[PDB]
């Protein structure tokens, strides 16, 4: 349903892309979130895209200017373009739906910040 | 046994119809009918404070909100009273509405009549977006169409 790939360890400034890919019923109601989640914490959600066309994107707080999110409409493809990464940023993300009922979890990916 | 109807129409192509049927006095009220012209997806979906259309739908004012709370989902507590979550359009850009909640009214401090009923361009995130915006209109975007709320029967 939700498969999700690109996290690792990645030094304080650097960089990553994770990806996921979502199930095309999932992925059709143009609503789809990453959420990060640190150990014992509930998942915050991070990155939300919702809408038509290439869709529109919005960021909470802690990552507004260094994240961007998209979507490959074909694909059923969501990504997180992580930069500027800080060690705060160290956690498991996942991407599920938002703004409705969230479907069952996939693996998520771990991201690592640290040098 | 009070009803209500919404014709919700915009500037763009979305357009649709919405009643309201409240069969007991403080109970819950079902809200059903079809909103058309929309994107495939989620699509906010809200009563606004003040039935004025003299300037679009920029006129409705903010979410229905005669608690003070904050933006929130139809299930949380914390909520607007005007925060009814969204609706979903098919391919064909169809959203059959189809909703029951027990915070709006058709009367009582928590009567929606005479306010305006809004479809907004994206997603609600319910509140959950992390950021001030989402305390207040949980980022759905533009106002695509509107109407105000009126007796029915
Ligand atoms: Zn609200």
């Amino acid at each position: 349903q939700l498969q999700e790939s690109g996290g690792g360890l990645v030094q304080p400034g650097g960089s990553l892309r994770l990806s996921c890919r979502a199930s095309e019923t999932l992925f059709s109601l143009y609503a789809m979130g990453w959420y990060r989640q640190a150990p014992g914490k509930q998942p915050e959600l991070i990155a939300t895209i919702s809408g038509g066309g290439e869709g529109t994107g919005n960021y909470a707080d802690p990552v507004k200017g260094r994240f961007t999110i998209s979507r490959n409409n074909a694909d059923n493809m969501v990504f997180l373009q992580m930069n500027n990464l800080k060690p705060e940023d160290t956690a498991v993300y996942y991407c599920n739906v938002y703004g409705t009922n969230l479907a069952p979890w996939g693996q998520g990916t771990q991201v690592t910040v640290s040098s | 046994a009070t009803k209500a109807v919404c014709v919700l129409k915009g500037d763009g192509p979305v357009q649709g119809i919405i009643n309201f049927e409240q069969k007991e006095s403080n109970g819950p009220v079902k809200v059903w009918g079809s909103i058309k012209g929309l994107t495939e997806g989620l699509h906010g979906f809200h009563v606004h404070e003040f039935g004025d259309n003299t300037a679009g739908c920029t006129s409705a004012g903010p979410h229905f909100n005669p608690l003070s709370r904050k933006h929130g989902g139809p299930k949380d507590e914390e909520r607007h009273v005007g925060d009814l979550g969204n609706v979903t359009a098919d391919k064909d850009g169809v959203a059959d509405v189809s909703i029951e909640d027990s915070v709006i009214s058709l009367s009582g401090d928590h009567c929606i009549i005479g306010r305006t009923l809004v479809v907004h361009e994206k997603a609600d995130d319910l509140g959950k977006g992390g950021n001030e915006e989402s305390t207040k209109t949980g980022n759905a975007g533009s106002r695509l169409a509107c109407g105000v709320i009126g007796i029915a029967q």
